[PDB]
């Protein structure tokens, strides 16, 4: 049957076309920023620790003190 | 005699000169007393920010600083 052909043909190209994209942009989009993002957070901490963490240093040592 | 009531007279005003001058620093004594109570708080203020300046300097060092 052409009509069923056409309709599974068109339809599962659709897909296969939509998974391409998938695999594509789910990888370079859950992959790219990761580092990046875990890069800047590591230093994040780094600095964060000279404001917060210093802070509870601080508080802990002047109420022991 | 008469040297001794002039002496007396002038150990009157004198004894009068020092009961006003210590009522005076009672009053000092007193004030500063106050005051004290209004000085801690800072005073713990200032060896917080003096602390903080410590310890990151201390974790600067460590890091890559960018001191001179």
């Amino acid at each position: 049957l052409s009509p069923l052909e056409q309709e599974v043909l068109d339809e599962y190209e659709r897909l296969s076309e939509n998974m391409k994209k998938l695999a594509v942009l789910l990888d370079e989009l859950a992959s790219a920023p990761a580092t990046e993002i875990l890069d800047g957070l590591r230093e994040l901490e780094r600095k964060t620790s000279l404001v917060f963490t210093l802070l509870k240093a601080s508080v802990y040592s002047i109420v022991l003190q | 005699s008469p040297h001794e009531h002039q002496q007396n007279l002038l150990l009157s005003r004198i004894i009068t000169n020092v009961e006003k001058l210590n009522e005076a620093i009672m009053v000092m004594n007193k004030t500063l007393q106050e005051i004290n109570i209004q000085n801690m708080n800072i005073e713990l203020v200032a060896q917080m920010f003096k602390n903080y300046q410590s310890n990151v300097l201390f974790h600067l060092e460590a890091t890559d600083n960018l001191k001179d």
